């Protein structure tokens, strides 16, 4: 069988703290 | 390398260490030779972390 994510496996790409901020 | 002990420098073995500091984004590691510490708050400072 094959699925679908929907919106998944977003990892913080580091450490570094941060806020309200859409960062790229 | 067929090294022999009269060879011409330039032919004589060499033993090499490369040493390669890397940074990836952990909280820290190994440096040099630490120094004083405390910690000053509530006033211009020149600090090291």
């Amino acid at each position: 069988a094959y699925t679908n994510s929907f919106t998944r496996g977003v990892y913080y790409p580091d450490k570094v703290f941060r806020s309200s901020v859409l960062h790229s | 390398y067929g090294f022999q002990p009269t060879n011409g420098v330039g032919y004589q073995p060499y033993r090499v260490v490369v040493l390669s500091f890397e940074l990836l984004h952990a909280p820290a590691t190994v440096c040099g030779p630490k120094k004083s510490t405390n910690l000053v708050k509530n006033k211009c400072v020149n600090f090291n972390f």
